[PDB]
């Protein structure tokens, strides 16, 4: 009989649910995810200065093992460690290793800079071995001399050598120390004498003394420490040192990237893991929580479903 | 819901409302038409909008390694560090479950203060000239053409006009 | 309160009532009487109980001892872990002192919104033959006997029955 | 907003009113006059005030140094508290962005329901004296002298004494 | 004259007070606590193949000191040490000892593997001692060996024993450095000419020198250890003074270590340990100790925090 | 024509701008700021009974350089560093350095007990040097001697001394170890035998070897003099056995209390109370948060990487349009 108006709101078909602080079920007409899952296969350095190292490891670019010798220097914002990289050619190890790598990976770029070091005559500076090849023959770490007495048996000559940082900045000078596994071995390259290696400078000091991986027992193990500016670091040694022909100098700051994934310059991202690149806009990821750059924080969740619109009820 | 207006007294939705979110059926001489609301629609689809402006985002940190992926590091230091990222993993599921579900309790009763306050309007727009059903409807008691439907809608409907006739149709 | 039914227009609550949380007296000429609202009731009662579901559990995370009960650790790295455990625990209380009193504030004015919906529903209901009088109650202007109220309750008074009976007394 | 009168059916606020934060204007014989509602005004007032007593505080919680101001740190361990300080200052930034975002919604709405809670309160009183214009303010449909005003806003209005007169004013 | 009909809620005599974001003294009709404040004393071990260490420390369990004799061996998934536990029956201490103590708690069990060292007639193996008692006499760490000259003052043969890892997983052998007080004690058992011991594998290598009166002895036996990888082999040159493995360690597994001086219970059930016994409650938040062990309840400074189940509590 | 009753509230001319979770742009009758921008450049140590080292290292109060003589001893609340401080009046480091200076900044005072320790007539205790300068004559460490052949060129006698903790609460033992830089120094001062210097007690036990190598010149001097540190349980005694090289504690150190460690540029001001320090001073907020700085001390406003959050104190501001 009487006219009549209706007030009344939209609904679908197909509603999503989604969690409330009363309801764990609730249907609405749209919601959207907040927790990304799917991840990019590759590493997007578009507008990126990066370097990929490949079979490089961060550590070799200071000694300058072969396989390093593109990388030696330069200027980046992004460092890309691979894996089973390379960093001694020659059998050994550094101590505080993983402490250099880290830095290594904090830094924006690398100087080299001379040490300037000269031997008397009665030493041999270009000793060379099979393990490190270059331009197929016999060399050796480019930034390192292998000091041994040039009359096979005759006892290596005392020798004091001394580096001073003339820059305005720190400098990362790294050495050798050459261990033999048999006393015919030694006398044969730096003499019977007991052999003594003492390295100074106002921030450090230390002593060192030469005690089956690729048929050798013999080792070449690594040292470094940063030598400040203004100041100087001498190297006191009758044999058994590998020499710094060069020291290096980490140049600003860079975002170390480790990831077995291809490079792409074509996509952009701050968001980085081993797995690739996160470019998700969201605000949560539960793809790793071993993430560097700018990143969604990891969260134990699949899914959370934020509601875009109201209760759907249907019919 | 706190309103009471969605899955309240109106009994359901329309699906067949498509132009909106919020809108008017009537029933008069000349038959039967639905219409959206337009302003009522963009209040609640604006605020949501807002919510997804700030809630879609990560923060400018920057952040470097603290664990090698190729290589071992101290045990000790290791220990620490994934007891600390175990313990802010846990803080940041906590605060995104608790974020999105008290978003989505705001969202869903936001949208029903929405519908109620179109519903209040029209009800006082209407003042003396029609009664409510208690289904979201008002029956107008008196001839209402499809210029007095579209008055109702665009709040141009003048009480006073109709006033007299509906207050005999309503007391008979 | 938010909805102002509660702690509000309802000067008090009924420690008689229990056997629900929301309900009903009314008064005739038969005499009086009082029952639950089953449905108002529930409501309330379920979204308390989905809140517990959600508040009262701990995370699946296993942690390990990064401190030592019975050595000393490097003063250092112990000053680096009393930070950050402090730090963690900062957050854990604030973040548990804002989630109860954020989840009180909204307990209470989700139970004041269920009052105020009840109240609404039945004001609909009874449509022209009943007048609010401020505290919570309709003065109904016609003999109402009990299935009369018991049809109020229900949801199936039908205000045309008594429409006639009712707008007399009113007019006077 | 959720009560739709602040911003809403009421069409703005009163610079004018520096007494109160809700308040009446009058229209009587005698001419026009402003009152602020006490109660109400304070209810609002004091939530605020309980909110700054719980938000305006630090932790007791005394922290030490772990980074040195005039020394370098071991590299490792330093990188681990870079890492460890700038996840808690995102936790901290985003708990601060929330319970501000979230306290400022709630505020508003807050002061929106107090409005209407008044608006109610009123509508009530006068029960079938006066109509909604929709505008916030009541047609009241008799003479309302200064001390009738004066009774709306002390809750002291009683309906039946001007019921008569009202509801003919009304049905003319 | 009218009919009516009037709306209205329940309330209760007793009210409890809760927080809100307003009002910090807000009564309603029913909270529930959210923090627990009540710890149970003891460690509820109900389903968990545990091994409560007692007087024996974790490293004590690898060179095995008399306390630890119990616990040489076995698997687990939870480890309880307990205050004052005994390591060194001989006054010593381990070099990196926390470092080993974490890396045992950590554990879900332990396998021993006798390293098969073998000696000249010229050397005495079972060397013994008063401070390591075992079944009411002399004896010494059951994992090791004490290795003296057998004709008193005989200057100690140059000995080479070594030691291959069979296994496909790492071994944990540790050895232990004899150094007396008074050069009239190390001529009875060692000679006067310079002690130097050697142990040498593929992962590290070192060589140590023999140089106050504790439980009435001014001699100390140092321990010192690494990890011997699958395939690998290590060999120990020594012209006397070493402590020479008997057996090498394998850990097997990982398993949740407890410090707490609490006692046992294989009735109750829990995730959840500290200094103080265990925290069963399913609430979310916990102030007994921040220094708490497996998946637990957040340590909150709080004493309670009341969580509304119920509408306000307005009374007649 | 009919009589009206119109319900209203307030508004003002000027209105906030604050952020919801809907609206970034939300106009409000009044707000109020949550983070603290403003900082104090000074260190309000009002009611606290604080010790302001000056150029004295916290390291040099245990061993006694020259600089550190007026902070030897004392008790306090709070310890303020400064930058350039002097620790080492002698070129050296101590191993674990950092963690020593937190253990003495965490301290609330210093005692100091004599170790007693005596030597043979074919030692010289008081070795000095023109590196560490008192009363503008050459000296050394306070708290240490320098243990040098009497007769140059003699090998140093194997000594032992051995400090007992008679006390009830654990004591701070440091001792530094010379080593030279030229193998003349070594043998003119300690002989030319191998040296080897032994510490023990119960907790701890070391051994250190003089290290002799050819190293750059500080304060015109290449050798240095590095040193160590342990505690030493009550009841419990730690024994030095040396041939030479050990520079010995004449007294060792007792920690009490606990205060609170500020490194800061800034200068001291006892009229201004403060609970919260940084580098650049003092923070008295009342406020939640602050911007300030990340590195803070004491109890604190949390850092946030925010400018200003305004906190709503009013409803939404509705003007009368015009
Ligand atoms: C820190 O946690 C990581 C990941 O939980 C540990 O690395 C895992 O260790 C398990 C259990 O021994 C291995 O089976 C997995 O292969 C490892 N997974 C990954 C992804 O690395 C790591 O052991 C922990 N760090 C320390 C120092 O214990
Ligand atoms: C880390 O914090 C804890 C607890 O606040 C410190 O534990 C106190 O250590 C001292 C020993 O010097 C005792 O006197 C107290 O009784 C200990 N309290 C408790 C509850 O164990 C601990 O020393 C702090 N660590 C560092 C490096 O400062
Ligand atoms: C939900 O919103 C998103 C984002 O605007 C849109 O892509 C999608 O089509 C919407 N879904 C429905 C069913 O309207
Ligand atoms: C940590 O951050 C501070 C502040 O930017 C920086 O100066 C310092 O070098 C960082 N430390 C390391 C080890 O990167
Ligand atoms: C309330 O206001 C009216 C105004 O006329 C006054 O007459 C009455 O006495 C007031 N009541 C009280 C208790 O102040
Ligand atoms: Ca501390």
């Amino acid at each position: 009989d009487p006219d009549k108006i209706c007030l009344g709101h939209h609904a679908v078909a197909n509603g999503t649910i989604v969690k409330t602080l009363t309801n764990e079920q609730e249907e609405v007409t749209n919601a959207t995810e907040t927790v990304e899952s799917t991840s990019l296969n590759r590493l997007c350095m578009k507008g990126r200065n990066h370097k990929d190292l490949g079979n490089c490891h961060p550590i070799g670019m200071l000694i300058g093992t072969p396989a390093c010798d593109l990388h030696l220097t330069g200027t980046w914002d992004t460092l890309i460690e691979r894996k089973n990289a390379i960093a001694y050619c020659y059998p050994g190890a550094t101590v505080n290793e993983e402490a250099l790598r880290q830095k290594i990976m904090e830094s924006g770029g690398i100087s080299k800079i001379n040490t300037g070091f000269t031997y008397g005559s009665s030493i041999n500076s270009a000793g060379t071995t099979k393990a490190c090849m270059r331009n197929g023959g016999n060399s050796f770490y480019a930034e390192l001399k292998w000091l041994v007495s040039k009359n096979k048996g005759q006892n290596f000559p005392q020798t004091t050598n001394t580096y001073r940082n003339a820059d305005t900045a720190e400098h990362l000078i790294m050495w050798g120390i050459h261990h033999p596994s048999s006393t015919q071995e030694k006398n044969d390259l730096y003499g019977t004498q007991s052999l003594s290696i003492s390295v100074g400078s106002s921030t450090y000091k230390n002593n060192f003394v030469p005690v089956q991986v690729n048929g050798l027992s013999s080792r070449i193990d690594f040292h470094w420490t940063l030598v400040q500016p203004g100041d100087k670091i001498t190297f006191s040694h009758n044999g058994g040192l590998i020499a710094p022909s060069r020291v290096s100098k980490l140049i600003g700051r860079g975002l170390g990237i480790q990831s077995e994934a291809p490079i792409d310059n074509s996509c952009e991202s701050k968001c980085f893991w081993r797995g690739g690149s996160i470019n998700t806009r969201l605000p949560f990821q539960n793809l790793s929580p071993r993430t560097v750059g700018q990143c969604p924080k990891y969260v134990n969740k699949k899914s959370l479903m934020l509601a875009t619109g109201m209760r759907n009820v249907p019919e | 819901g706190l309103f009471g207006a969605i899955a309240g007294f109106i009994e359901n939705g329309w699906e067949g409302m498509v132009d909106g979110w919020y809108g008017f059926r009537h029933q008069n001489a000349q038959g039967t038409g639905q219409a959206a609301d337009y302003k009522s629609t963009q209040a609640a689809i604006d605020q949501i909008t807002g919510k997804l402006n700030r809630i879609i985002k990560k923060t400018n940190t920057e952040f470097e390694s603290i664990e090698s992926e190729f290589s071992e590091i101290d045990h000790q230091i290791g220990n620490v560090i994934n007891w600390t990222k175990d313990s802010i993993t846990d803080i940041w599921t906590y605060q995104a479950e608790l974020l999105v579900a008290m978003e989505n309790q705001h969202t869903i009763d936001m949208a029903d203060s929405e519908m109620l306050n179109l519903y209040e309007r029209v009800r006082k727009q209407l003042r003396q000239n029609a009664e409510e059903d208690g289904k979201g409807c008002f029956e107008i008691y008196h001839a209402c053409d499809d210029s007095c439907m579209e008055s109702i809608r665009n709040n141009t409907y003048d009480h006073s006009q109709y006033r007299e006739e509906a207050l005999l149709n309503r007391l008979n």
